[PDB]
């Protein structure tokens, strides 16, 4: 009942993917040979929304693996955690896209294209009442930006009356792990906000404040810092997998947080977040869950709201929990912080209660803030676009492949006119 | 022989329906299972009883989303309950008044109607609807203004009584709050008998002051509104030395057309510990009742005048010190009442004790009192939220969803003007006025 | 006493037949070897006793593919069939017309004739014929066809009653159904005192929706088929209030010699678990069977008139409620009759209740009701049945499979303009006439 | 009962064979001796159809195995399951007919199909009531094209009013086994219109896709690509075999699915088809059947549907499986793929379910349907076969044993005469 396909492109989403499904299994109880295993009949009350029920009590999931090159998908099917998938979902290529937007939009990616628009069509099909498109994927890279734009074009016009959310890596303000960041970003984003719903917009650099300062980690690796990635994953889309007293869903958070059809660019946010080693000393308790979310230390993005203010905000609690304390304390928040909420849009909070806390924790909370900060966020992007390309620097072999000099022109003058509404409504009278 | 039907729209109704039903099975001493171990017709205004020993409601569950329906399904009162009347769609609203009534309601208002003739010409002498539903909700407000439309025009002439959910002032959980509030209050304006109103916040305050209970979940609320219900029920429910049915309570609540938004109240309402050392005397719980603190609904009347007021006692009651209390409480100077009704009382009473359920948040009482007053301190809420709702509106916000939705301009402008003009005339109404 | 046969052709038949003489023996209490563990006749009309303590059936078991009668042979109901009578040829007609009409009809039937005035002597008072055969096989249409002109030479003016298939509109196994359907109709319309109209796709909604089952096997639907035909002669077997006897219908439900194409339904039909939820009384069921969404062939009757009715209750009725119940149809505006018939129903009553098979979908149940109304709704089915005919004659395809078999091309212009007649005469006499 | 008659013809009627009666072998329980080792009876009550009871519980079937070199018969002779024939039915020639017509049908075939008319003649009066012939033949090699429409003549004439079925194999279009094929299909063919009921157009490399695609088989060698061939050859007449709620029988396919005498060449199609390893991760569920059946890359012929349309189709179910389901999926099948329908025959669909599954699987299906995309198969053939003729090539060595000039004219004349109603059909009103 409303499921929602997962959709994973460039080498990101197959490792926040590899994870992700990680998380999944251990709630659900799904042992990684696919068997079920566990006790509680709730949990599979509702088990088609994410997996799908299989000959002999197997649980493949509904997953869609796709990248440009076999490096990849040799580490997860060969590793652990890749007997339950089906072969048939493992789509892969022959040559990355080498971190080019026509080397993965144009080029080579029409032929690779085709393939998996066949499967997501056998996989709708298979599904009972489809409710939406979940996707992950990279704005750094060449094939997480480049296909994954171009396969969002192909299934909006086949599904036009259907929801997707992107969770989508904004590259790193302070650090540039890619030489040309900027000319793959605006050309994505030109792309993306025309034909996309709702994305979170999280960062690599931001993710290391946390884990080396809230949960003090001296070598955060990745498989530690995409632990905390898939949380936040997790929660948003628990409500409807789970009972709750206050559900949400994803249609839900789409029309509280989307003011303007332009204005889809999201802030995450967790809590609690605390060590192994200091969580004795904290009461987990209802109280400070709501102040350890809206500080600007514990974010997700590199962006200080203290600049900015908040549009509208969604909370999605979690675990047995009372519900008056949660208003009595959003109250408190806002009256508090009465001076960073925009005026015009009254009563500018959501929340919603699920019924089964994370795994190993009495009670968690997932915020979503839609937030003006955002506006700077784009602008440095666009300062660095803007001083590179007048150089008319790395762009000699783009227009190698189909793509010409005027693209960029129709790229950048909407970059500008997009912030220019997202920042003149926020003084707006 | 007295036939009234309940529907249940959304979340909120249907859990408020669970708690409510749950109360009735304990008062009329139903097993939850049909089996049974003044009293016997009373359960044939609600139970209808099957061939065998069983008795079935007449609930008719509808829903959206299908989890609060599973979830109702794999309660404990699953056997009690006709499979059928279970109504669920595949996706819900997700606060969007414009799918709740246009797109996707009209999929499902068949069956449900369908379901609802088949009720009605069940019974022999139906006497109205009672609608639980929400506000916020959108799938609630969509299918409250699509069954009010729809059994106007079937049924012509029959009780409506709703109870449902205002949106609290500070306390709040939707962004499109204010939309689907106007949507629906002017779609409802001219198709409900009377609508009653609750309020989560004020229901908070109370649970947090008079019963003194520092986790109040979503559970004792529930208790208190089923309390409410049952009591406003129970006349037609049960005899007593002066009966009072729906029909009174319109007549004597609602005195206009447009005029028919009452507020209910409840009382009394104290702790288990604090029972043994109170008296519980007739005039001390309608004092505490016509006490400004106890009214569930977050206005307080010292801002307003009373209109109407009907209050229904239950238990060992004598008419002679309701009589002196009811004097006391007219003589006295703070409530205060509109000239033009010298008479704004009406007094029901009923031989049936109430009965408190187990592990419940109250005490066992032997005296109940009901109150639901028709006000002017209801035009203070109906003017905050149409402030709300034009402070939003103002530079369009979501609209761009709800157009996209099949809607237009002109239902925003004209439930804009009309609540101006309702707030206007209940205004005008309620202010004394020369001659 | 009063003795009627039945004819069973084609694997419609046969598989029908299998579950229609498994209910009979439960409804007589015969063990399916023939020994046993109102009574004492009640089997005399249909079980032809034998020397022994075996009761032997009346069947006319026929088929030209030794397939479908080989697993009756060899399966549980092996000793109580007579061996003689199951008549099989060698090979099929494979939905060919014109082979089991003139090339393979001929060379057997004068075998299965042999055997029916050898039952028809053995008989004292011979009724009527019971036929079950389909429309779009081959030896289902085109070699009943000729038992209906064998039949009707040997026996001049007795009952011929038919319990057909009607191909479905949507649903198509074969993709020569409009050829065999024209053939068959033309042919066996003069001879034929009324023919029951069963659709194939409309017990899928019925066992789908009203039942409640997601796998509905041929073995569950041929159930829900046996019942009507358990219920046509339910009162020549058990004695009631008000017996009715295959004249009856046949002159009830006949007002023209061409227009005699009921329609079967059957009430009540609920789940297993749901039956501990209905009250299961007279007034329902009387609704319950006359709903559109419950009859056994796709055509809503809300498009046409209801020509005529006939009802046949049982169980523990009483007639007064049956007139009452009955009564207030005429009052209700779903049912529309024709002006020259001011009186349209037709009531009989009997003291059997209905008895379930074990390992059935249905559940035990008191009453039933089996209502068989000739109604206009009908006349879309040959209209819409002939479009895809007329399409196909138009560039001849499949044509020549026939034409080398034994037909001529002058004989399917005669069946084209045979159903334009039944057409236009049904259509005008059932829509109104000035004077 | 409705005994039917197996002709072998040419090395793929044997190699086809040879496999053939392997699955006959292990559906009815028979050991590689010859004597029942099964354990269900339903198989024994029509055994009569294929086998043949003899002294001592044994069987032999009813299958004659006739070439014109001795090559073929050696290898099933001294290998395994040939102790089960009998040695009568074993005929052989001197020499292979060496891809050449006239060999194969004047010189050398004229000696040779006395011979096998009187074990054709003898078999047929053991039978109790025949009810056609089964022919497997080959149209690009020269014995079994050439001497098999040689002796489909001979048996025509002397039982006309009966049917039969031949499993020709058309040549592949993008490689050719040998250089002269189009002068053996286009003289073929000619004398197959004629006096031919039905037909099913096969290929050779349209096969090999399939098990590269879905068997993922690397090295697909005649072992196992023949054994997809039996599959189909067994999946078309166990509905005769077996019990079943709707039967079907030769009889019926013929005259569902030949609207006309000159359009009987069809189109198989088998499914479902799924690889040992990747077997666990597919729910063997009848809505998965229909749309893997229908879909025009699973197909056992090289021609796409896509540019023709569905005259007729057919379906032969199999196993324990509900028919509400298949009922209301064509249904889907046809309004979804409603384009790709001849408009003036609707509800052109023939459906039969049997009672007994296959091998080692829950449930299959088998597709046969005539369509109009064998218009593009014929065109290709008399194009190529237009140009060689045109030049006189490889004529000389035709004319040499009894053909002539004209013999090619009427052949010519028939496919253009022939694809030219096949064609003016489709786009008929
Ligand atoms: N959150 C997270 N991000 C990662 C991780 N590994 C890589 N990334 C991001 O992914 C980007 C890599 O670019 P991709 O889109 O994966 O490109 P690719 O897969 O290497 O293919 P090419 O574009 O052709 O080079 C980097 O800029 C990182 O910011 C990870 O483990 N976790
Ligand atoms: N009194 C009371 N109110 C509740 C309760 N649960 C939810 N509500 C109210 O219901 C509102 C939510 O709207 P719902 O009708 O439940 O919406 P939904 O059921 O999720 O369906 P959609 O409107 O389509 O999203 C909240 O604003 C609450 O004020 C409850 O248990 N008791
Ligand atoms: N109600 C019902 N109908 C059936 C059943 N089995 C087959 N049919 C119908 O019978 C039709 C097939 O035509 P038949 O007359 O049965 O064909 P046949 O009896 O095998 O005789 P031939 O046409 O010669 O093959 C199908 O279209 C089905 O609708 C059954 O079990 N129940
Ligand atoms: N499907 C299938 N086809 C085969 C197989 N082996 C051979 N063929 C086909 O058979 C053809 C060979 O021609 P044949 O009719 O067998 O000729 P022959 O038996 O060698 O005798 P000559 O015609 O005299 O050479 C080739 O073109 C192949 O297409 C096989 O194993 N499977
Ligand atoms: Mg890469
Ligand atoms: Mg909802
Ligand atoms: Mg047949
Ligand atoms: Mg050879």
């Amino acid at each position: 009942m409303r499921e929602i396909v997962h959709i994973q492109a460039g080498q990101c989403g197959n490792q926040i993917g590899a994870k992700f499904w990680e998380v999944i299994s251990d709630e659900h109880g799904i042992d990684p040979s696919g068997n079920y295993v566990g006790d509680s009949d709730l949990q599979l009350e509702r088990i088609s929304v994410y997996y799908n029920e299989a000959s002999s009590h197997k649980y493949v999931p509904r997953a869609i693996l796709v990248d440009l090159e076999p490096g990849t998908m040799d580490s997860v099917r060969s590793g652990a955690f890749g007997h339950l998938f089906r072969p048939d979902n493992f789509i892969f290529g022959q040559s990355g896209a080498g971190n080019n937007w026509a080397k993965g939009h144009y080029t080579e990616g029409a032929e690779l294209v085709d393939s998996v628009l066949d499967v997501v069509r056998k996989e709708c099909e298979n599904c009972d009442c489809l409710q939406g498109f979940q996707l992950t994927h990279s704005l750094g890279g060449g094939t997480g930006s480049g296909m994954g734009t171009l396969l969002i074009s192909k299934v909006r016009e086949e599904y036009p009356d259907r929801i997707m959310n992107t969770f989508s890596v904004v590259p790193s303000p302070k650090v540039s792990d890619t030489v040309v960041e900027p000319y793959n970003a605006t050309l994505s984003i030109h792309q993306l906000v025309e034909n996309t719903d709702e994305t979170y917009c999280i960062d690599n650099e931001a993710l290391y404040d946390i884990c080396f300062r809230t949960l003090k980690l001296a070598t955060p690796t990745y498989g530690d810092l995409n632990h905390l990635v898939s949380a936040t994953m997790s929660g948003v889309t628990t409500s409807l997998r789970f009972p709750g007293q206050l559900n949400a869903d994803l249609r839900k958070l789409a029309v509280n947080m989307v003011p303007f059809p332009r204005l889809h660019f999201f802030m995450p946010g967790f809590a609690p977040l605390t060590a192994r080693g200091s969580q004795q000393y904290r009461a987990l308790t209802v109280p400070e869950l709501t102040q350890q979310m809206f500080d600007a230390k514990n974010m997700m993005a590199a962006c200080d709201p203290r600049h900015g203010r908040y549009l509208t905000v969604a909370t999605v609690f979690r675990g047995r929990m009372s519900m008056k304390e949660v208003d009595e304390q959003m109250l408190a928040i806002q009256s508090k912080n009465s001076s960073y909420f925009v005026e015009w849009i009254p009563n500018n909070v959501k929340v919603a209660v699920c019924d089964i806390p994370p795994r190993g924790l009495k009670m968690s909370s997932t915020f979503i803030g839609n937030s003006t900060a955002i506006q700077e966020l784009f602008k440095r992007i666009s300062e660095q676009f803007t001083a590179m390309f007048r150089r008319k620097a790395f762009l000699h072999w783009y227009t190698g492949e189909g793509m010409d000099e005027m693209e960029f022109t129709e790229a950048e003058s909407n970059m500008n006119d997009l912030v220019s509404e997202y920042q003149q409504y926020q003084d707006a009278t | 022989m007295r036939e009234c039907i309940s529907i249940h729209v959304g979340q909120a109704g249907v859990q408020i329906g669970n708690a409510c039903w749950e109360l009735y099975c304990l008062e009329h001493g139903i097993q939850p299972d049909g089996q049974m171990p003044h009293h016997h017709d009373s359960f044939n205004t609600f139970f209808s009883e099957t061939g065998a020993g069983k008795h079935v409601p007449r609930a008719v569950f509808v829903d959206l989303e299908p989890t609060v329906i599973d979830e109702v399904r794999t309660g404990t009162y699953r056997q009690l309950f006709h499979p059928e009347q279970l109504i669920t769609g595949k996706e819900d609203a997700a606060n969007n008044y414009a799918r709740g009534h246009y797109t996707i309601g009209k999929e499902i208002i068949d069956l449900v109607l369908d379901r609802i003739r088949k009720l009605a010409d069940q019974c022999t002498g139906l006497q109205g609807f009672l609608v639980f539903h929400s506000f916020g909700g959108g799938t609630g407000s969509g299918f409250t203004s699509l069954l009010m439309e729809r059994l106007s025009v079937d049924y012509g002439k029959k009780s409506k009584l709703e109870f449902s959910i205002y949106p609290a002032p500070q306390v709040s959980t939707a962004v499109v709050e204010p939309y689907n509030s106007i949507l629906t209050t002017h779609t409802t304006l001219e198709h409900s008998d009377c609508a009653f109103m609750v309020d989560n916040e004020a229901i908070y305050d109370i649970c947090r002051r008079n019963l003194d209970i520092e986790r109040p979940t979503y559970t004792n609320l529930n208790r208190l509104i089923s309390q409410i219900v049952s009591s406003i029920t129970a006349s037609l429910r049960f005899d007593g030395a002066l009966n009072v049915d729906l029909t009174n309570f319109q007549t004597n609540l609602v005195p206009y057309p447009r005029i028919h938004f009452p507020l209910a109240t409840y009382a009394p309402v104290i702790s288990a510990e604090k029972a043994y050392h109170e008296q519980l005397s007739v005039a001390e719980i309608t004092n505490a009742c016509f006490e400004p603190a106890n009214q569930m609904v977050k206005c307080d009347p010292r801002h307003g005048k009373y209109m109407a007021c009907c209050l229904l006692y239950r238990g060992d009651v004598v008419p002679k010190d309701v009589n002196a209390a009811i004097a006391t409480i007219k003589t006295k100077r703070s409530i205060q009442f509109v000239d033009w009704c010298p008479t704004g009382f009406k007094v029901g009473i009923n031989y049936q004790p109430p009965t408190v359920v187990p592990g419940g948040d109250l005490a066992k009482v032997q005296r109940a009192v009901c109150m639901l007053s028709n006000t002017t301190a209801i035009a203070e809420a109906w003017a905050r939220l149409d402030h709300k709702f034009d402070l939003m509106y103002a530079k369009r916000a979501f609209v761009h969803w709800y157009v996209g939705e099949g809607m237009e301009e002109g239902e925003f402008s004209e439930a804009r003007e009309d609540m101006a003009a309702l707030e206007k005339d209940y205004e005008e109404v309620g202010v004394d006025s020369v001659e």
